[PDB]
RNA sequence: AUGUUU
RNA sequence: CGCGGGGUGGAGCAGCCCGGUAGCUCGUCGGGCUCAUAACCCGAAGGUCGUCGGUUCAAAUCCGGCCCCCGCAACCA
RNA sequence: GCGGAUUUAGCUCAGUUGGGAGAGCGCCAGACUGAAGAUCUGGAGGUCCUGUGUUCGAUCCACAGAAUUCGCACCA
RNA sequence: GGUUGCGGCCAUAUCUACCAGAAAGCACCGUUUCCCGUCCGAUCAACUGUAGUUAAGCUGGUAAGAGCCUGACCGAGUAGUGUAGUGGGUGACCAUACGCGAAACUCAGGUGCUGCAAUCU
RNA sequence: GAGAACAGAAAUCUCCAGUAGAACAAAAGGGUAAAAGCCCCCUUGAUUUUGAUUUUCAGUGUGAAUACAAACCAUGAAAGU
RNA sequence: AAGCUCGUAUCAGUUUUAUGAGGUAAAGCGAAUGAUUAGAGGUUCCGGGGUCGAAAUGACCUUGACCUAUUCUCAAACUUUAAAUAUGUAAGAAGUCCUUGUUACUUAAUUGAACGUGGACAUUUGAAUGAAGAGCUUUUAGUGGGCCAUUUUUGGUAAGC
């Protein structure tokens, strides 16, 4: 018969990152998670308690609760044609702080500083990111860079 | 060389090294995790360990908190500072451990401004008690005892340091069944024996037995006591005066540090081999190869 | 020209591996208790294979570890039985050595039929000062190569001391 | 009897080797993969000729054995048992399955049709890709025609298209013949068995002195 | 007579006909699974804050 | 009471 | 579930029906008789009474649980 | 082809709980007889159906086969 | 800069074979009355810092060292792969277009960095 | 691997190497080395109350599990569990 | 279908940037596991046999069984490595910053946690593109035999299976 257990198909998901087995390093336990902090879920196979279900491996959510050894994480799960709010109680060994917003926070501080320096120096802000633009015109010299002519090579086997 | 030394390439490739301080045989990470891991719902509260380590000739008593960058010492006390308080011999014994625990407790309370409150056990009698919280006041500074890899035995100097730190006004949770004087056949401690160990009564009794017995051993051991004209009966008042002086001035006067760090560094740099550069390595390889002009 | 690389006896283990667990086992335990002066330890069997009637955890042997001057004295006493002549093959690659005696009653106490006859196994473990480096709990390490005991070093020490001799290769 | 090879010509299934989960695989028809003067030194046989697959398909162990026998017999007859070293460079590790359906009148009465159709091990085949070497044969340059004709004869035993290619490598080594000649005259090649070992500029100098006295 | 057993065919099309809607985030989210000790103290903290703000509106 | 062949 | 009955040497039974104590036959072994065998005669060996606990100046026995076998009777998740 | 069974000294068989390969009929040898048969003693006899693995070992715990057989194989 | 206590990252730190180590520290080391634990004071406990040593631990250096780490217009834009055609081919499969893009291999470099506190010729 | 009477190829004793090539009740997978394995000591957290949450999912039930709260305990020197 | 609340507007079967997760394709086996071809050197203390050896492995011939360095070929239920496609999250006023109020929680401690009062920042309020707008509710029909094509793919010789 068919088999869909709690940890079904997790054989490689919950492995220990070859030559990184054994005890969990202490920075994982020294991390501090506040309510509202954004965390990525990655189950540690060596910690069987507070383990997330395989569906939440690689999912990123928001902490809503803080307990002795665990945090509550809010995950929006796609069920049918809509998203349902799921609340996971995960031990800190299965989560890490998400860097999906460190760049945003640093951009926020940089934008604030740039806006202040703009309203102190003149009128120019340009605080929006822009996509990679087409390259402008450039002049390419041949000094020491005379073009070398290539040709397609004839077929051969060399086996 | 041997058919089991010089392990194979596959074994070396697949070998996962333990944590460095586990390879060094110094840190028990299973215990350290439980000592250090804080209740997540405090979000900053450091968990302070009273780390007690016994090397030869010295006792280390530290109060340490943990950070991601590494451990941070709040206050440190050593048994080689006991000469400042009148203990110049037996710097690793039970009484030295008790004195060091008292010194670290008093120094930490002074650093945190909690020395006047929580005076601790000023009249030590060997009675089991914890530093109680005062009513309508700040709670006592709480530290958790860190033996390290030393074994939990009834009578250990690590628990002597624990007793001294508890008597010094720090709140160190502990039971009394590991103190010298606990009777394993029942569920009570011997306060007189505990006080005797606090004030060196076992060492004084050994001194008396060795003096009343073969004098060669009492002349080899305790030789410094004889050369300092210290009697066995004087140890109790020596340790009492040491406790009084520790409580009087636990302010950590440091050494004057002659031979400033720069000349210390130069002197140590004289006696150190330097890594050969890649050019030197290639030169040595070429010399070794050219040595075989023919074949040796 | 060696400060404290002085080979010395770390321990001597006396062994009586009886084929049964009857009263002969108690008598053997008393035998190797008498000359050792210490309470011995019973060795349980781990399998039930064949040819001995031994069973899993049957307490078929008994041994005792002796250290210091008592170990040296017992070693010399058992060496006088072998007439201070031991085979080279009796010396292990790691620097320890052993030998077996039979009819132990030829020294000390006489036959004493309440006790019976037992042959006994002597094994002497040889090392240098600083062997604690491998046995202590904290900062456990490995003894360096030049400090390790070899069969040549133990043979040379065993012929220098006791004025004994070794045999064919 | 044996099913025609057209039923198992193509790589339609995932590789299905003998393993802990088969345990019932018949023995391969080809058991010998090195023949001729297989003890000859690398210097003895400079010329290498390959019989190379030009298709992604499966060659049965029976066809491998038949082609090996044909090529070895022809080259042995024409040039001698020790004028070459022939190596079969494909191994029939893939197990072929058969769902045996008894052939007789009234078979539908005592047969279940396609129910439980998973087959039993029927044979073994090698899974070859385009440009994969099937046969390698090293010999002297004078035996080129004999070796080429031997591989041409062996080619008739295989399904699909195969090509005779003269290797630019020295024998069964991975070095082009001028490079092998240069290394040998420089002394960085030592005969170990039928193959050779090469001196590397890495590793212990004491060992690189002991072996390869090119200094 | 055997029939089909399972297929996800047309299921994504059905789901996207009315679209996959994000779950309408609200400020002040529910405190359902929040630590009850924290909730108990939060009630008293908010009560004291409300009383302080009422008394301080002079 | 029974005890087979030569 | 209920009521009962039975378990004893290798095999079949008594002794149980209120503690004075393990027996009968076949079977095994040794000897005897006979020219030999069987019968016969004299010995020896063989259970400690289905497993435990309970009450007894000293229980196979009397009592209470439990294992196996059989008969009858009963049956709303 | 399905569902089952069994495979042990020459024959019938007992093993088997991760005991330990054994008993009768055979054979041999010695008894008895004048000599046979019958009996009565002692002994040998297997590399446990084959090959590979897991156990400290293995008929026995333990995989892919092989042999011998019993039941079913139906509705047109 | 050395060393120690606690550490962070957890081999650039590991492994093998030699060599060196001033000062301090660490260490080996000496003892068994006491607390304590063992068959054995070997481990563990206690005592001394005295009787001795850097022999070992430890630290550092060495090695065309093993491993490990890093980088590469090295292999290789190769293998693979998303999208496209009323492309080729009996087929197996393959080519082309717009994109993404390895691994092995080869070569070169490197062999712990660092935090808190204490201490040191 | 090297050593010791009987004792060999398997018994008991000793050392060295040994990243787990063992063991963790069972099927397989994952996990685990001063441990999650072996031995020892103490115990009943295999307890009470009613909620929340994850998987299966209709976001029903059942089973299993996770993290807390309020008690009473166990263990340890203790952090903790 | 009925609509309702709004519509400075909301969001998206899409891209970009930033940051995660995966163990498939490929690749690897002189890297673990399991397979697998061949030769070479050490193991006679290699398991040893033949032959002597008066006999010992002692001298050889040598079948192996290991070890060492190589070698040919493989894995859906192997793997160090590891794509492409697909996939989670974020790209702000429900934000950021500064000061300090509540608590019976927490801290050695106004220490922290959460919720707050007050104050400052609108041209690009912090990527692109689009937006017959967005959000919300009720109630009901039919359906609950499917099939085909490219691509991935399982069983099967194969099938318009
Ligand atoms: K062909
Ligand atoms: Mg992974
Ligand atoms: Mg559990
Ligand atoms: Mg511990
Ligand atoms: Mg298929
Ligand atoms: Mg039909
Ligand atoms: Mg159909
Ligand atoms: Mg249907
Ligand atoms: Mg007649
Ligand atoms: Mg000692
Ligand atoms: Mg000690
Ligand atoms: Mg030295
Ligand atoms: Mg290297
Ligand atoms: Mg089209
Ligand atoms: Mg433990
Ligand atoms: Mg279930
Ligand atoms: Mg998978
Ligand atoms: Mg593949
Ligand atoms: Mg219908």
């Amino acid at each position: 018969g068919k088999s869909h257990g709690y940890r079904s198909r997790t054989r490689y998901m919950f492995q220990r990152d070859f030559r990184k087995h054994g005890a969990v390093h202490l920075s994982t336990y020294l991390k501090v998670y506040k309510v509202g902090d954004i965390v990525d879920i990655k189950a540690n196979g060596s910690i069987q308690k507070g383990m997330p279900h395989k569906f939440y491996q690689g999912k990123t959510g928001v902490v809503y609760n803080v307990t002795k050894s665990s945090v509550g994480v809010i995950i929006n799960k796609m069920v049918g044609n809509r998203y349902l709010e799921k609340r996971l109680n995960l031990r800190v060994e299965h989560i890490k702080h998400s860097k999906c917003r460190q760049e945003f926070l640093e951009r926020v501080k940089a934008n604030a500083a740039k806006r202040a320096e703009a309203k102190a120096q003149g009128v120019a802000v340009q605080l929006k990111r822009q996509p990679a633009q087409p390259r402008e015109s450039r002049i390419v010299s041949t000094e020491g860079n005379v073009p070398q002519t290539l040709a397609p090579v004839p077929y051969e086997t060399f086996i | 060389a041997f058919q089991k030394d010089a392990k194979s390439s596959a074994y070396s490739s697949r070998f996962q090294t333990p944590f460095r301080r586990r390879r060094e045989g110094k840190t028990d990470y299973y215990q350290r995790k439980r000592l250090v891991t804080q209740h997540k719902a405090k979000y900053n509260t450091p968990k302070y360990r009273l780390v007690v380590r016994f090397t030869n000739k010295d006792i280390i008593c530290q109060i340490i908190s943990s950070t991601i960058t590494g451990d941070v010492v709040l206050a440190a006390a050593y048994s080689h500072e006991l000469p400042r308080y009148g203990i110049t011999h037996g710097l690793t014994n039970w009484a030295a451990a008790y004195a060091t625990g008292l010194l670290i407790a008093r120094r930490t309370l002074q650093k945190l401004g909690l020395d006047e409150t929580y005076k601790g056990v000023e009249e030590v009698e060997g009675e089991y008690e914890l530093t109680e919280a005062v009513e309508d006041g700040p709670r006592p500074f709480k530290v958790f005892l860190d033996i390290g890899l030393q074994r939990t035995t009834t009578g250990a100097r690590v628990f002597g340091a624990l007793k001294g730190a508890s008597d010094g006004g720090l709140y160190v949770p502990h039971s009394e069944n590991r103190f010298p004087g606990w009777d394993f056949e029942t569920e009570e401690i011997d306060p007189e024996l505990l006080r005797s160990y606090i004030f060196g009564g076992h060492v004084s009794q050994y001194m008396e037995e060795l003096a009343d017995d073969d004098e060669e051993r009492f002349s080899e051991l305790f030789k410094g006591y004889l050369a300092d004209d210290i009697d066995a009966d004087s140890l109790e008042d020596i340790y009492t005066s040491a406790h009084e002086a520790i409580r009087a001035d636990p302010a950590f006067k440091p050494t004057e540090k002659k031979f400033t760090k720069e000349q210390y560094a130069a002197e140590s740099k004289k006696y150190r081999q330097t890594k050969l550069s890649k050019e030197e390595r290639a030169a040595r390889v070429a010399a070794k190869i050219a040595a075989l002009a023919g074949q040796q | 020209q060696n400060p404290m690389r002085d080979l010395k006896i770390e321990k001597l283990v006396l062994n009586i591996s009886v084929g049964e667990s009857g009263d002969r086992l108690t008598r053997a335990s008393k035998v190797l208790e008498q000359l050792s002066g210490q309470t011995p330890v019973q060795s349980k069997a781990r399998y039930t294979v064949r040819t001995f009637g031994i069973r899993r955890n049957e307490k078929i042997a008994v041994h005792v570890t002796v250290r210091g001057p008592k170990a040296e004295e017992i070693l010399e006493r058992g060496l006088k039985v072998k007439e201070y002549q031991l085979r080279d093959r009796n010396f292990s690659a790691t620097g320890n050595f052993g030998f077996g005696i039979d009819e132990h009653i030829d020294l000390g106490i006489k036959y004493d039929p309440s006790i019976g006859i037992f042959g006994m196994d002597f094994y002497v473990v040889m090392n240098r000062p600083g062997a604690r480096v491998t046995r202590r709990k904290r900062c456990k390490g490995t003894v360096g190569n030049s400090h390790k005991t070899t069969k040549e070093d133990t043979v040379s020490w065993f012929k220098q001391k006791y004025d004994a001799d070794v045999l064919d290769k | 009897a044996r099913r025609p090879a057209r039923c198992y010509r193509y790589q339609k299934n995932k590789p299905y080797p003998k393993s802990r989960y088969n345990r019932a695989v018949p023995d391969s028809k080809i058991r010998i993969y090195d023949l001729g003067k297989k003890k000859a030194t690398v210097d003895e046989f400079p010329l290498c000729v390959h019989l190379v697959s030009n298709e992604l398909e499966q060659l049965s162990s029976e066809a491998l054995e038949a082609a090996r026998i044909c090529a070895n017999k022809y080259m042995t007859t024409v040039s001698g048992r020790d004028a070459f070293h022939l190596r079969v460079r494909v191994h029939p590790f893939h197990v072929l399955r058969i769902n045996k359906m008894l052939s007789c009148a009234g078979a539908d009465r005592l047969q279940q049709g396609m129910r439980g159709a998973w087959g039993k091990p029927h044979g073994l085949a090698a899974r070859v890709d385009i440009g994969q070497i099937i046969f390698s044969v090293r010999t002297k340059d004078s035996n080129k025609d004999v070796v080429v004709e031997g591989l041409r004869r062996a080619r008739y035993k295989f399904p699909g298209q195969q090509k005779i290619i003269l290797s630019k490598k020295w024998g069964f080594t991975n070095l082009d013949r001028p490079e092998y000649l240069k290394k040998r005259e420089a002394g960085e090649v030592k005969d170990d068995g039928a193959f050779v070992k090469f001196l590397s500029k890495k590793g212990s100098l004491e060992n690189n002195i002991r072996e390869f006295p090119e200094y | 007579a055997k029939s089909k057993n399972h297929t996800a065919h047309n299921q994504t099309r059905k789901a996207h006909r009315n679209g996959i809607k994000k779950p309408k985030t609200y400020k002040y989210p529910s405190l359902k699974g929040v630590d009850p000790k924290f909730r108990r103290n939060h009630k008293h903290a908010l009560h004291g804050t409300a009383k302080a703000l009422a008394a301080a509106k002079k």
